[PDB]
């Protein structure tokens, strides 16, 4: 929600460590709300207790991309000490896209989650650096 | 917001009509023609100012018509006028057709004795003129003036401007 | 046996409404319809009311539950979750209640003053007409346009239902 | 005359409501007294609570839902 | 023939035929619209006098103004 | 898109349902007329956003003739203080039938 | 607000809920549409009543004959179903896949 | 049927359009509405099979569901600032369930489902009517109700149509999944311009509604389902090979061919804003759907497959239907690149 | 002393059912050929008590429906005769002939569901023709009392009970008052127009057509009302009811029942365009007689 | 709640009188839908026509004598066309 990524871009970054990671969790908490309420709701999982599983499954899934990613976005802030990079979330995004890969137990998917994943947190912080409107003008 | 005034208690002492509705029904037209002659400026108050607080002395001057009209049928002709009333008082929802002899009595009696033509139909209606000491008034819709008007077009138009001023398709 | 009539009406129409969204047999849910388009006539012949409700309690009460139950008896013919989601149901109800007696206002999402209400009501203004009624007796000089789209469409609704049902 | 009589009454129990209010609420902060919701000193027809209200049943049942349930 | 076979939906057609056409003609519908319109049912406004217009009759017994008169008078 | 053949053929066929201050069959008002009226008037030949800018008053007062949420509001705190008063202790009640 | 209009719309979005998911028949499925518009009927005849908003008085009655020929329609299609197989289930369906 | 009972439906379905179209009373549009989708019905099951019937159940219910949730929107309209005027609504609320209840009425992602599956089942007659018309007429709904909408509503529904509408498409072979498919496609590019410049978007009708018009008569030159058939239409005829070929790559949109004017002027007073990344992300997924269309072309008319005898029983015979009105459909949706400065003839 | 209303008014009715099942069977058998009963009590009355205490003696679904269906016939049964103007009625509703059709349209619900609850598939379809033959009447007579109170201005039937005053109003419409008690005979469901507790079943029957023959003498005659002496009226009232109901055994006892399509072949080809006509004609009739009655 | 008190009393007087009778022991038709469906439709028509007494004293007799006439003219018209097209056959 508005709140919760909201709360996540008010703190500087800048060095006020892990509620950034927290933050990232809730967007992790509210990415696998999602995928599980679509998932259960078009599949008929037979039965509910497998249905809990792969609710569980997703959520833990997304909730451990925003935790890793807070963690590295954090340290690699810390250390290079530059808080107007894009650099370290382009490590950030390839490090998450890593750890989903690693959770999902492959290698492919890894690497190309690495790479996607590096390009658009970069595009996220490179826009929200130098100023690229949120969804709307929505004036003319 | 801006708080209300009313006027007090003492302002609101006027004596009313303490009489029942069946015998105020019963009396109606020839008290729609005996008197009634300054309710219509209460009337013409109570529309042209939608603001009770602003028109009620002349409910209090109605107020004391209706108490003489009601003082001179009491203390003359009729009696039976009372026999009258608590005969259409008993018929239910209340008919001028039902306790009719008696409505000929009574009338017969305001004829002789004091006059008090009955009026005919439909002559308790037909849109009527009035005239006052106070003016119509002004915005009685309380509220502002209204805004602006649009800067409007005015004067012809010219050819279009070297074409569409798209990317290209001149002229 | 007190003033917030309207209120407890009403409540035994969430009632009614929640009784058939269990999804039970169609004609126990037959059967809780009928008793909410009952309340629900009551709640507006309450609200004065002279005419309306009454009105569309022939209709709806009149001519659609009929339908209802005669397509059911001729088409087809406990459980664990309707129970269950009936019990829940009521279990909200019995908590939006608690919370407007026991506070001021209850917000879903607007604001709700928390107290039986007969406000806002007519302050005894002379009427003599019955103003629903003559609101209902329009349609007939006022109303050009709208019985006659409104005609037209039953005579579409006639055939669009023989063709349907095989035509000819 | 009965417009003039059902005027002196709504004029009578607005005093009283309004004296009532500037009483039962004698030292509460905040609040202005006799505040007027709306923007425009224009009469309002008040809305049956502020006419009836502290009654405790009798008089606002006979006289708001007497009439509905009556007849 | 057209009698026999349908009588009932001659019949019908008969006096359907007859209160269609029939309203078309008549020498009553000005007096129902009258009739219609001269009921009071609101209240006839009182106004402030006039400009000096020659209507508007003052009294409720001043005969100038528009009156109803042939309900007595058939 | 939305034509305008209301217009061009003259007969208002459908503007007699829209809105109050019309022909109600028999002349009556409803509760909010003239707020309606008032705020009708003042944004009349306005274009739609400096309306927004300058009829925001009167749209809220129209508002609360219809609603009357904020009326409520004060009614029901001089309720529940009445309450309080009443169960703490002051004047067991005279307020009404006996002044 | 008021009172009584949050509990019938509570009553509304309930019936929604049991419009929407819903088992194994149908015909509780379209019963569930005709109990929402008695919640609209209900809704809009009290918002126009406590109004004394004479004018339009068309709404309640004509929004119910029109959703009552729409409820037409649909029983007509439920027996159609019926008709071309043995019950009116949710299954039957299951042809015609995306 | 009788052909005084279709023309009777039809006359009822154009007069439910011009009810929706013209009125000043939030009745009157829901009464046209159920009107339109009361007669839309029996054009669906022309036929008999239980393809049609469990396809016209789908669509009826979601339709009526819809129609329904718009009427709760009016009535919360009314239950705020009480009045009849087909304007700016008074309550985001409101506002929210009408475009929730336009989404389920013309086909969005979050409500699409509903869309390929009625499209299968039916001929081609219905679903032409269908798609034209039931996605015509709500656009006006919308040109009237701009001034209060809730921009993340368009925004969400427009971009998710778009990315479902061209997901979709890649796996169906079926010809009526993917048209409506490429349905959802341009619903999005219809839908995302509208809180910009409302004439864009009813120009992107027009385009749309006479690029689905050529398609519908092409797969109307004979009854054809699969691409196979297809294949088998190159066969019997040569000409309705390249006009496949025309008409795919301009519901492709190539900048010579007339299904680029709809792309070209949005993105042009899309970026008279600085709305970017939305229109760069909206014009790669319109490459993205363009691959079916192309798959289509590279199926018939470019590569040749085997074909069937009694095909040369098929020569002697005319293809003797009449076409609805080809030609001037197809050189009025293909060769009309030159006109753009035809968009300003709709104010 | 209005609970003594209550129980004035819907107590002796059962008295009132339990005469008339003596009434018609022995008038049925003063038609047919047959004294009796006479022997069980004197002139047969003490033969109906102790009919209806041995059918309460006796000792014989879903338990819910089965239940259900009788309790609401017999509350119709009882509810029905509320603003029927015996002079003054209980309660006096502005709107009441409408009230009649929806409770109509309740006991079609009520054989609805005893016929559910049989759940045996013969009276299953016997009941959904008794359903479909019930309700198609409802529409000729809802615009048969539309036509009849046309004439006479408001809902409200006391209006008509003033109006009655000049001329028995079956002169200025009988063939539309003769359509409407042929409707009465469809919907009272007896010949000739056509398990338990059948007490309760049966007697709600008989309270509808006591009822719909109130309703008749009510709608279409009376007699004149004399001012502060209603007993005058209610005794000529009565009788003339009484003769109704003495016409409706008449009728009873003389003609078979009909096949059930030519009953249904009847009612729409036969009916419905005759009240149509006859209804458009009452429209637009009022009109051209210079006469539209005051609704007040 | 003089009405509710009576509707109230004749509830439980039936209930009584149903406990004492209850405790003193102790495939289809196509032809069947047509008539539900053409019964609800012309109810319908019925629905709008009722409320014309109440109308029958306007202004504008012409206007309510034309669409008056209109509304049964189109009751009868679709029972003319389901007569014409056997729409109740057996
Ligand atoms: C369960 C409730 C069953 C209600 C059955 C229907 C009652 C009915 O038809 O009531 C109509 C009547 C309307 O009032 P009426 O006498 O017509 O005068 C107009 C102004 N009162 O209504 C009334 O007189 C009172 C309205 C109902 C009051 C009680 C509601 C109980 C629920």
């Amino acid at each position: 929600a508005k709140t919760l990524l909201h709360q996540y871009w008010d703190i500087p970054e800048g060095t006020e460590c892990h509620r950034k990671t927290y933050a990232a969790t809730s967007i992790g908490g509210a990415s696998g709300l999602v995928v599980s309420a679509y998932s259960v709701a078009l599949k008929t999982p037979t039965s509910f207790l497998e249905g809990v599983a792969r609710t569980g499954r997703y959520t833990f899934t997304a909730a451990a991309i925003g935790a890793i990613f807070g963690l590295t976005s954090c340290i690699s802030a810390q250390v290079r000490e530059k808080p107007d990079d894009p650099l370290n979330y382009l490590i950030g995004g390839c490090a998450g896209g890593l750890t989903l890969g690693a959770r999902t137990r492959s290698y492919g998917i890894g690497a190309a989650a690495c790479a996607y994943m590096g390009l658009t947190a970069a595009l996220v912080k490179m826009g929200q650096l130098e100023g690229w409107k949120v969804f709307a003008e929505p004036k003319v | 917001p801006g708080i209300v005034e009313l006027p007090s208690l003492e302002d609101l002492k006027v004596q009313e009509v303490k009489v029942s509705s069946s015998v105020l029904k019963a009396a109606a037209h020839h008290y729609g023609a005996q008197c009634d002659k300054p309710n219509k400026e209460f009337m013409l108050c109570r529309w042209e100012e939608k603001d009770p607080r602003r028109c009620l002395e002349e409910g209090k001057l109605v107020n004391q018509c209706a108490l003489e009209f009601f003082r001179q049928i009491k203390r003359h002709c009729a009696e039976p006028f009372t026999e009258y009333w608590t005969c259409i008082d008993y018929s239910g929802l209340q008919l001028f057709r039902r306790c009719r002899k008696e409505q000929a009595q009574f009338d017969k009696c305001v004829l002789d004795k004091l006059g008090w033509v009955r009026p005919d139909l439909g002559e308790l209606s037909k849109v009527t003129k009035v005239k006052t000491d106070r003016p119509l008034p002004e915005n009685p819709y309380h509220s502002r003036a209204r805004p602006e008007p649009n800067p409007e077009v005015e004067g012809d138009l010219k050819p279009a401007r070297h074409g569409s001023r798209l990317f290209f398709w001149t002229m | 046996m007190m003033t917030y009539i309207v209120f407890i009406l009403s409540i035994i129409f969430v009632m009614g409404f929640v009784g058939f969204s269990s999804k039970p047999s169609p004609i126990y849910g037959g059967l809780g319809l009928i008793v909410s388009g009952g309340v629900g006539c009551g709640i507006v012949l309450n609200f004065g009311g002279s005419f309306l409700g009454l009105m569309v309690f022939l209709i709806y009460l009149g001519g659609m539950m009929v339908v209802f139950g005669y397509t059911t008896a001729m088409a087809t013919e406990s459980n664990k979750v309707v129970l269950g989601t009936f019990i829940t149901g009521l279990l909200m109800e019995f908590l939006m209640v608690y919370y407007v007696l026991k506070d001021k206002e209850v917000e879903i999402v607007f604001k709700f003053n928390g107290m039986g209400d007969w406000v806002i009501y007519d302050t005894g203004d002379s009427g003599f007409f019955s103003e629903e009624a003559m609101g209902i007796a329009a349609l007939y000089s006022y109303g050009t346009w709208l019985v006659i789209v409104t005609g037209w469409s039953l005579l579409i609704g006639v055939v669009v239902i023989m063709e349907i049902t095989r035509g000819n | 005359l009965l417009q003039a009589e059902k005027d002196r009454r709504v004029l009578q129990m607005l005093r009283e409501n309004l004296e009532e209010e500037a009483t039962i609420m004698k030292d509460v902060p905040g609040w202005k007294v006799g505040e007027s919701v709306f923007h425009t000193t224009r009469w309002v027809t008040p809305m049956m609570g502020e006419l009836y209200g502290l009654r405790t049943g009798e008089e606002i049942l006979s006289s708001t839902y007497g009439f509905i349930w009556y007849t | 023939n057209v009698w026999a076979k349908e009588p009932v939906l001659v019949a019908s057609f008969a006096i359907a035929g007859l209160a269609v056409i029939l309203p078309t003609l008549s020498p009553y519908t000005k007096y129902s619209l009258m009739i219609n319109r001269a009921t009071p049912y609101n209240y006839p406004v009182p106004l402030r006098d006039d400009g000096n217009m020659p209507d508007v009759p003052s009294h409720p017994q001043d005969p100038q103004g528009p009156s109803l008169e042939w309900l007595k008078r058939l | 898109p939305f034509f305008d053949v209301q217009k061009k053929l003259g007969v208002d066929l459908d503007h007699w349902m829209t809105i109050q201050s019309a022909e109600q069959p028999h002349r009556i008002p409803a509760r909010c007329h003239a707020f309606e009226k008032e705020w009708i008037e003042c944004a009349h030949g306005i274009g739609s956003i400096r309306a927004e800018k300058e009829c925001k008053i009167e749209f809220e007062d129209f508002r609360e003739c219809l609603l009357r949420q904020k009326t409520m509001k004060r009614l029901n705190a001089i309720k529940r203080q009445r309450d309080k008063l009443i169960k703490e202790g002051k004047y067991t009640p005279p307020p009404h039938h006996s002044g | 607000m008021s009172l009584v209009y949050m509990n019938i719309m509570m009553a509304f979005t309930v019936s929604l809920t049991g419009l929407l998911m819903y088992r194994s028949h149908l015909m509780s499925s379209l019963l569930c549409l005709e109990g929402m518009m008695l919640s609209l009927f209900i809704l809009a005849t009290l918002m126009i009543l406590n109004s004394h908003f004479t004018l339009a008085s068309m709404m309640p009655i004509i929004l119910l004959v029109f959703a009552a020929c729409e409820a037409a329609l649909g029983l007509s299609l439920l027996v159609m179903v019926s008709n071309t197989y043995g019950t009116d289930y949710v299954q039957n369906l299951n042809l015609l896949q995306c | 049927m009788n052909p005084i009972i279709l023309i009777i439906i039809l006359m009822t379905v154009m007069l439910g359009t011009i009810i929706v179209m013209i009125s000043t009373h939030w009745l009157l549009i829901w009464i046209g509405f159920e009107m339109n989708m009361l007669a839309i019905i029996p054009i669906m099951m022309k036929k008999h099979n239980p393809r049609a019937t469990e396809a016209s159940t789908k669509y009826f219910l979601t339709q009526s569901t819809a129609s329904m949730l718009l009427m709760m929107a009016i009535i919360i309209n009314l239950m705020f600032s009480g009045q009849w005027t087909v304007m700016k609504l008074f309550n985001p609320m409101a506002s929210m369930l009408m475009t929730m209840a336009l989404a389920m009425k013309l086909g969005m992602a979050p409500f699409h489902f509903w869309v390929p599956e009625v499209t299968q089942g039916i001929p081609l007659s219905s679903g032409l009517i269908l798609l034209t018309w039931q996605k015509l007429a709500p656009m006006s709904v919308l040109y009237q109700i701009l001034p209060s909408i809730n921009l993340d509503l368009i925004l969400t529904l427009s971009i998710l149509s778009i990315t479902i509408g061209g997901w979709g498409g890649l796996n169906q072979t079926q010809l009526r999944k993917i048209m409506a498919y490429s349905s959802i496609a341009h619903m999005g590019w219809m839908t995302a311009v509208l809180l910009y410049n409302p004439t864009m978007t009813l120009l992107n009708l027009i385009i749309y509604i006479i690029m689905t018009s050529t398609m519908f008569t092409l797969f109307m030159a004979n009854s054809t389902t699969t691409t196979l058939s297809l294949s088998h239409t190159w066969n019997k005829a040569p000409i309705m090979t390249i006009l496949v070929l025309i008409t795919l790559l301009s519901m492709g949109g190539l900048p010579p061919l007339s299904g680029f004017m709809p792309k070209w002027m949005i993105i042009q007073e899309m970026t008279k804003n600085d709305s970017i990344i939305l229109p760069t992300l909206m014009a790669i997924t319109a490459l993205l759907n363009l691959y079916f269309y192309m798959r289509l072309t590279y199926s018939t008319a470019l590569t040749m497959f085997p074909s069937t005898n009694n095909m040369k029983m098929k020569w002697q015979f005319p293809t003797t239907k009449r076409m609805t009105l080809l030609p001037t459909m197809t050189v009025l949706s293909t060769m009309l690149l030159p006109l753009t400065p035809i968009l300003s003839i709709l104010e | 002393m209005f609970m003594i209303n209550v129980l004035t008014l819907i107590i002796p009715i059962l008295l009132a059912v339990a005469f008339l099942t003596l009434v018609e069977r022995k008038v049925l058998g003063y038609m047919q050929f047959r004294k009796g009963p006479n022997v069980v009590g004197p002139y047969g009355l003490l033969q109906p008590i102790a009919d209806a205490i041995k059918l309460f003696i006796k000792e014989p679904s879903s338990i819910s429906m089965f239940i259900l269906a009788p309790i609401l016939a017999l509350t119709l049964a009882l509810t029905m005769w509320i603003p029927l103007p015996m002079p003054y009625p209980l309660i006096n509703m502005n709107l009441g002939v409408l009230f009649m059709l929806a409770m109509s349209s309740l006991a079609v619900y009520s054989i609805l569901w005893s016929g559910w609850a049989s759940n045996s598939k013969y009276a299953l379809i016997g009941a959904l023709r008794a359903v479909a033959q019930t309700i198609s009447y409802e529409v000729t007579l809802a615009i048969i009392l539309l036509s009849v109170l046309l004439m006479n201005g408001s809902f409200t039937l006391s209006t008509l009970i003033i109006t009655q005053e000049q001329v028995w109003l079956i002169f200025p419409a009988w063939p539309l008052a003769m359509m409407w008690f042929i409707s009465t005979l469809a919907e009272t469901n007896r010949a000739p127009f056509d398990a338990g507790p059948f007490a309760l079943f049966f007697m709600a029957e008989y309270a509808n057509i006591i009822m719909m023959n109130i309703f008749t003498t009510t709608l279409f005659l009376g007699a004149f009302h004399n001012p502060y002496m209603p007993e005058l009226y209610t005794i000529n009232f009565t009788i003339k009811s009484l003769l109704l109901s003495i016409t409706f055994l008449w009728i009873r006892a003389s003609y078979p029942r009909f096949r059930y399509d030519q009953l249904m072949h009847l009612l729409w080809k036969n009916f419905l365009p005759l009240t149509l006509a006859l209804c458009m004609w009452h429209v637009s009739l009022p009109i051209l007689l210079s006469s539209i009655p005051p609704q007040t | 709640m003089n009405l509710m008190i009576t509707l109230l009393t004749n509830f439980t007087l039936a209930t009584l009188l149903v406990t004492i009778a209850f405790w003193l022991p102790q495939p289809f038709s196509m032809k069947f839908f047509l008539v539900a469906i053409t019964f609800l439709l012309f109810d319908l028509e019925i629905a709008l026509l009722l409320p014309l007494p109440w109308a029958s004293q306007t202004t504008n007799l012409n206007t309510m004598l034309t669409m008056a006439l209109l509304l049964i003219f189109l009751l009868a018209v679709s029972l003319a066309y389901e007569w014409t097209q056997k729409g109740l056959e057996w």
